[PDB]
């Protein structure tokens, strides 16, 4: 899980 | 003939339209922007997802923002008389208002603005559909139990 | 007549206004899994606002982050429908  | 009624948009159209996918992965390294690790799983969903809609599908990667703005810009002056809709992914890095091209942002109301009812008359009356997968902000949902 | 020139746009946005967005780096992103899974599954069957109401509960119950940082951990994710169409759309056609 990564943010954009 | 019988009674008509209008509620729905006109979907029958020769085209349903096209489906321009903007699949923003590697950023310009002075940027300082992260790869977007699993975007193209994205992109290939969406592909597939709107061919099976019958939607004219481009797939666009890694665009500048100059390239992001010619593209609508020149998308927003083709002939969409025989379409029904128009559809735009954004997938990319991004904050309320904005999304990025490889080297920068571009403000989103830029890239809509070219298929305004008045800017683009094949698609007055239309649905103009963008869907963004980007930031809109730093705020972090702590969700709450049940 | 004249209709309004910001009529007949839709904004599907993956987040609510001010917040992160959640991509998966193996699965692809939380709201373009879910908008596609339910495009395949009711395209044929449902109102676009329905099926994009169908993703906001997708995306808001499946998911939860999983982070070694405490400050990313079990974070949540509501997408933002955003409508000006005057119509109803269906993606078929009689
Ligand atoms: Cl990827």
């Amino acid at each position: 899980d990564e943010v954009d | 003939s019988g009674i008509s009624l209008d509620n729905s948009y006109k979907m029958d159209y020769p085209e349903m339209g096209l489906c321009i996918i903007i699949n923003n992965k590697n950023f310009h390294k002075s940027t300082g922007m992260t790869s977007r690790s699993g975007t193209d799983v994205d992109a290939a969903n969406l592909r597939e997802t709107f061919r099976n809609l019958k939607y004219e599908v481009r797939n666009k990667n890694d665009l500048t923002r100059e390239e992001i703005v010619e593209l609508m810009r020149d998308v927003s002056k083709e002939d969409h008389s025989k379409r029904s809709s128009f559809v735009c992914v954004l997938l990319s890095h991004g904050e309320e208002g904005i999304i990025f091209g490889t080297n920068g942002p571009v403000d989103l109301k830029k890239i809509t603005n070219f298929f305004r009812g008045d800017r683009c008359r094949d698609l007055t009356g239309k649905p103009k559909l963008f869907i963004i997968q980007a930031c809109r902000g730093t705020e972090l949902d702590c969700g709450i139990e049940t | 007549h004249k209709i309004p020139v910001e009529a007949d746009f839709l904004y599907a946005y993956s987040t609510a206004p001010g917040y992160y967005s959640w991509r998966n780096s193996k699965d692809g992103s939380w709201f373009i899994q879910s908008l596609c899974a339910m495009l395949k599954q009711y395209a044929d069957k449902l109102e676009f606002m329905h099926i994009l109401t169908r993703v906001n509960r997708k995306v808001a119950t499946e998911f939860e982050s999983f982070s070694f940082d405490a400050t990313f951990h079990a974070k949540k994710q509501i997408p933002c429908i955003v409508s000006m169409l005057t119509k109803e759309l269906y993606f078929y056609h009689h």
